[PDB]
RNA sequence: AGGCCCAGGCGACUGUUUAGCAAAAACACAGGUCUCUGCGAAGCCGUAAGGCGAAGUAUAGGGGCUGACGCCUGCCCGGUGCUGGAAGGUUAAGAGGAGCGCUUAGCGUAAGCGAAGGUGCGAAUUGAAGCCCCAGUAAACGGCGGCCGCGGUCCUAAGGUAGCGAAAUUCCUUGUCGGGUAAGUUCCGACCCGCACGAAAGGCGCAACGAUCUGGGCACUGUCUCAACGAGAGACUCGGUGAAAUUAUAGUACCUGUGAAGAUGCAGGUUACCCGCGACAGGACGGAAAGACCCCGUGGAGCUUUACUGCAGCCUGAUAUUGAAUGUUGGUAAUUGACCUUCUAACCCGCCGCCCUUAUCGGGCGGGGAGACAGUGUCAGGUGGGCAGUUUGACUGGGGCGGUCGCCUCCUAAAAGGUAACGGAGGCGCCCAAAGGUUCCCUCAGAAUGGUUGGAAAUCAUUCGCAGAGUGUAAAGGCACAAGGGAGCUUGACUGCGAGACCUACAAGUCGAGCAGGGACGAAAGUCGGGCUUAGUGAUCCGGUGGUUCCGCAUGGA
RNA sequence: AACAGUGGUAGGAGAGCGUUCUAAGGGCUGUGAAGCCAGACCGGAAGGACUGGUGGAGCGCUUAGAAGUGAGAAUGCCGGUAUGAGUAGCGAAAGAGGGGUGAGAAUCCCCUCCACCGAAUGCCUAAGGUUUCCUGAGGAAGGCUCGUCCGCUCAGGGUUAGU
RNA sequence: UAUCCUUGGGAGUCAGACUGCGAGUGAUAAGAUCCGUAGUCGAAAGGGAAACAGCCCAGACCGCCAGCUAAGGUCCCAAAGU
RNA sequence: GUGGGUAGGGGUGAAAUGCCAAUCGAACCUGGAGAUAGCUGGUUCUCUCCGAAAUAGCUUUAGGGCUAGCCUCAAGGUAAG
RNA sequence: GACCGAUAGUGAACCAGUACCGUGAGGGAAAGGUGAAAAGCACCCCGGAAGGGGAGUGAAAGAGAUCCUGAAACCGUGUGCCUACAAGUAGUCAGAGCCCGUUAACGGGUGAUGGCGUGCCUUUUGUAGAAUGAACCGGCGAGUUACGAUCUCGUGCAAGGUUAAGCAGAAGAUGCGGAGCCGCAGCGAAAGCGAGUCUGAAUAGGGCGCAAGUACGUGGUCGUAGACCCGAAACCAGGUGA
RNA sequence: UCAUAGGAUAUGAGAAGGCAGACCCGGGGAACUGAAACAUCUAAGUACCCGGAGGAAGAGAAAGCAAAUGCGAUUCCCUGA
């Protein structure tokens, strides 16, 4: 049959132009006392998805 | 029948000490020496940072140096 | 699946929603009207045919 | 065709039991006691009908414990259970709607206000059993102390009575003394420092009984000293018939060594003509059975419970089936509630008579009993190992038990960085509104010498004085053009970011000049995106709050 | 040509061998196909020929295609056959001789004496079995030996109820 | 000297062992244990160390009844110096 | 002795978890079913080119796994190593 | 029919759901081939028979009844070489002697004696291993297929590429079928904007972009399927048994 | 009491049972397994049992789809994905 989408990595990941994925960072939900208003400030924008995870987790988003 | 040991804690290891060569070519905000306190002072073209960072100021060319009697410091003189 | 380690996917935040009413275009850039030669009424209907 | 006797443990006894390793001290038992049960009994089987109980009826029946008989069976009701219950507290569905949101006829230059209806929530009030609470109850579950000198003192619900005691219980222990023996870790009798007896999970006795266990005698013997001989069956020879387990191929010595650390097979020696037959088991880590022990598996199964989550059963309320009256007391404008008592006609009868009908079923009819209760349905709460599905971590010089689990600092760490052990030492899960920012100014510990209280040590003063101090806090690295101390003014403990680096499996973590906005301090230069530096923290999902030029399932809203 | 290289487990990569089937082309084969047996042949390996024997009707080769495509191990499955081995065993018990039958006799028949059971090892009769019963014939297998014999084989026969 | 980097396809590995040197744990025991470092084994046949994965010497494409060497050896077993 | 009754989340038990057709801490048969097995065993022709690892991190993880490290093939960059 | 050909293919090519096993539900085999034709061996001989030797039939009887072929294990008979002083993973290399004579090759068989040499597999840090597995021989016995994904290679067309169901047609090719799919544009959670876009007050800075695909085939790997094969203990459902 | 229940008789190609181990529609309805444990969830409304069929069944002639100068019963295939 059709190959299923992993659709929890489909509503955290998004193809960008290159075929790259992007994806938000973690610790983003609370405990923001505990976290430098720096890292809040880099931990809002976005980022890739790694060499070593892409690997891992290509084929899951394959359909999209 | 046996006891325990009441150590068996350490810290991760920090990676401090040198991270570009003297004689080496850098670019501005190439991280130069990390350190606890000032073991290295920042010299001509180089900053400290909040947690006692050398960093590089301008691409240039690193040297550390001696810094009087007993201290050290490092440098990044402009190519040319 | 990385033998328990929590998963990348689940360690990252859900992001954003779909919206119902997304309206795509074909879009066209300039250099595919100069196949159309001077005069031609470009029409969606006639960009399909 | 009985061996017998003395003494002791256990169980009274005859019985019963693990078909096929346990016959017993286990089970049963008569007897005892507790408890439930008023008859459609309780209990039990079944979804129910129908049954067992019992064609019985409290001198009966079910369940628990104890176990003939004899003498007896103490203390504790705080806890748990069970039974009962006053005030006070708590608690479901259902009832009840004070309010509020959304929508919009209308109204408003807009912003916004906003009837009625619809719709989405909804507070007070009401609401049973149960629970908390109170009382009783130990042949219910259970429990029956320390310490100090009969007294004190602490503690408890109360501190072990009688009887028994090195015991089917005593670790120390072969306790001690006595008996029995030439010699007795066993045995018997006493003793009592009962590790850790004890009164119906009965205590202590106890005639009779036992293929019971235990110690000692008489008799008796090939059990033994210590073996011998004889009979038969097999073995052995011949004729007939003719399997099996096992088996990598084998022309298959010994010693010492070597080697996955125990060699027929390797090395060096030593010894050995070829083939059988009767014998023996030292080896072939012989055969048999993918070790039962042990560990591991996010394997199973049975069992338990105050593990989790459920379910049956049981209890309890609301509501339907469910009506009529009389009172009494609510709440709305005379209707509708609440509760009490009565009624009969629903419903029920494992009651009687009659009929269907030769019928202890069923149904009909007539009495009687009960009665809007019960039963049954839906909903709700309580109880609930009776039953069900599961969980019950890892590391670990085997596992369990103990300890540990993330973060920071040091040492181990072999002069970059990194580097292990249940290696050696310590910290952290914050603190500070200044202990932050900036500007200006400053120098510490301790000692010597002198001083009313005042002393070694408070407070002066003098000289000396790289720090011998301080740095919020562990440690290390730093720090006296101070990062240490003081004072003024402040909030940069900023918003948007960020060239480029470090670190790194990833996720994260770290440093950062510089740009813009708008500031603080400063005359200006400039410094400031917390703190001398490095711990003081936790992914996602889900939910809350604030903001919002975003989306809004026909459209406008929501 | 020259120069250099070529140990290898897990494992990656490449080039090939062989098997069955299909297509197309071209062949072989009763003047002997496949298979089988033997040989001192050939190729770097997987493998491939040639010759002779057996066999008695099918089968290669070339190129391409498709796969139930290759076995030495799974205490693998099925079959066959070894080893142990002429070994263990031949399942409680009294027979001896004479005569007979027969191709053949410890073992079958007859006789004699002996021995065993006798609250049974006797007699009757359930259940169960289902022809095992009787007669004649038989001896492959079954019978733990033998066998002329038999509960075995082949024929034919045999069970009678008012009580 | 000929590696190196990037991207993509395919893996396997996550029991290591001994030896030398530097340390811890231990008793400055272990063929112990745990790190660092180099080697060999693993996955490496050949010669030596009698035999002997891990030591010494040395890396087997194949053939030769040629030659020179390594460690280790040269009285006999046993090649080479009594 | 004969004829009957009780049936597996069950029966029966003078109680041993005993017995219920040489099966019993839950009978037997068939099916779900090729359950699942991070475990053990096995996995069949040849030669050549190259050739590891037994480590780190995280893990109800420790004999498993994942990413990195180390091997291989291809295409690039080219000459960084 | 690029399906099987008697261990395959149905369990069953044959008197098979039989025989056999089980109280029962239920489990469940083995076993094909004379020849063209029975012409199925008159007759003689040994033997009680079985069996055989002739004779005859036949193309063949060594096709004579589980009778096409007839491998191996295993069991025998004959004998060329060797063997009764030898210590053996059984070979290998060296090597006389003896016996042969070929696919004619610096041949074949045998092997006194000398040197060297601890099977194969699995599993391991390491196994001759006194760890595992196999008595032997034979047969059978394990990465497959479908549909998706992705990469490499190949082919067609190329800023395009391609049809699906279906209709017609050999169960075919093929024609028709453009619905749909992927690509040519990205960025943003989204409205949206677009070679840009998002963030932001910002012409700033930064993120992501700008500055050959597609259809089909072979191959590698992955996903979903039992997914390389064999193996539990167990669990559940419906039956069968006192 | 009328009645009714009940009883008797007659007429019925009335029913019953089987299967094709398939397909279909209903009633009841697991667990292993997956989730690397497990309870929600999965396996799966599967297996299985039961009832009813029919040659097919079920569905079906809009209290529908939608948001167009609309469509016009149901079913099935492709696609949406
Ligand atoms: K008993
Ligand atoms: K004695
Ligand atoms: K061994
Ligand atoms: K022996
Ligand atoms: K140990
Ligand atoms: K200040
Ligand atoms: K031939
Ligand atoms: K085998
Ligand atoms: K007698
Ligand atoms: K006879
Ligand atoms: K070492
Ligand atoms: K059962
Ligand atoms: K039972
Ligand atoms: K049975
Ligand atoms: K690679
Ligand atoms: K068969
Ligand atoms: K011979
Ligand atoms: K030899
Ligand atoms: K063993
Ligand atoms: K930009
Ligand atoms: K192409
Ligand atoms: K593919
Ligand atoms: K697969
Ligand atoms: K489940
Ligand atoms: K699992
Ligand atoms: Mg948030
Ligand atoms: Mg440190
Ligand atoms: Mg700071
Ligand atoms: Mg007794
Ligand atoms: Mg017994
Ligand atoms: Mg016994
Ligand atoms: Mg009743
Ligand atoms: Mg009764
Ligand atoms: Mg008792
Ligand atoms: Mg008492
Ligand atoms: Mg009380
Ligand atoms: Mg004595
Ligand atoms: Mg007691
Ligand atoms: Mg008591
Ligand atoms: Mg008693
Ligand atoms: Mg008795
Ligand atoms: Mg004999
Ligand atoms: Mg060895
Ligand atoms: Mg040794
Ligand atoms: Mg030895
Ligand atoms: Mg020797
Ligand atoms: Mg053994
Ligand atoms: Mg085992
Ligand atoms: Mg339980
Ligand atoms: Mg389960
Ligand atoms: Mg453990
Ligand atoms: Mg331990
Ligand atoms: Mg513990
Ligand atoms: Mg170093
Ligand atoms: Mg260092
Ligand atoms: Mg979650
Ligand atoms: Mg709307
Ligand atoms: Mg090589
Ligand atoms: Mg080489
Ligand atoms: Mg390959
Ligand atoms: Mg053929
Ligand atoms: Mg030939
Ligand atoms: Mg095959
Ligand atoms: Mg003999
Ligand atoms: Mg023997
Ligand atoms: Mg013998
Ligand atoms: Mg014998
Ligand atoms: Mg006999
Ligand atoms: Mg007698
Ligand atoms: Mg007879
Ligand atoms: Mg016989
Ligand atoms: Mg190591
Ligand atoms: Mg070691
Ligand atoms: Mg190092
Ligand atoms: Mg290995
Ligand atoms: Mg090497
Ligand atoms: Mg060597
Ligand atoms: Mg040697
Ligand atoms: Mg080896
Ligand atoms: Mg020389
Ligand atoms: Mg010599
Ligand atoms: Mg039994
Ligand atoms: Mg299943
Ligand atoms: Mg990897
Ligand atoms: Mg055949
Ligand atoms: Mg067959
Ligand atoms: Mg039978
Ligand atoms: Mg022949
Ligand atoms: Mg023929
Ligand atoms: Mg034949
Ligand atoms: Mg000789
Ligand atoms: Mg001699
Ligand atoms: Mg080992
Ligand atoms: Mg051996
Ligand atoms: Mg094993
Ligand atoms: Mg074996
Ligand atoms: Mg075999
Ligand atoms: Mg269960
Ligand atoms: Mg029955
Ligand atoms: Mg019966
Ligand atoms: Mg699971
Ligand atoms: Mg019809
Ligand atoms: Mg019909
Ligand atoms: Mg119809």
């Amino acid at each position: 049959p059709k190959m299923k989408t992993h659709r929890g990595s489909a509503k955290r990941f998004k193809k960008t132009g290159s075929g790259k994925l992007k994806r938000s960072h973690a610790y983003t939900s609370h405990l923001f006392a505990n976290k430098s208003q720096k890292q809040k400030r880099k931990l809002r924008k976005s980022a890739v998805v790694s060499a070593g995870d892409f690997k891992r987790i290509k084929q899951m988003l394959a359909n999209i | 029948g046996v006891g325990s040991t009441k150590n068996g804690r350490d810290s991760e290891a920090k990676r401090l000490g040198a991270k570009r060569a003297d004689g080496q070519f850098v670019t501005g905000g190439s991280i130069l020496y990390r350190q606890r306190g000032t073991k290295i002072y920042p010299g001509e073209n180089v900053g400290r940072g909040g947690d006692d960072t050398l960093f590089a100021k301008i691409d240039g060319t690193v040297k550390f140096e001696r810094f009087g009697r007993d201290r050290k410091k490092v440098s990044v003189y402009p190519v040319a | 699946f990385e033998g328990g380690q929590m998963p990348l996917f689940q360690r990252l935040p859900k992001r954003g929603f779909t919206n119902i009413n997304r309206k795509e275009y074909a879009v066209v850039n300039l250099d595919k009207l100069n196949g159309f030669a001077e005069g031609t009424e470009v029409t969606p209907e006639l960009l399909l045919e």
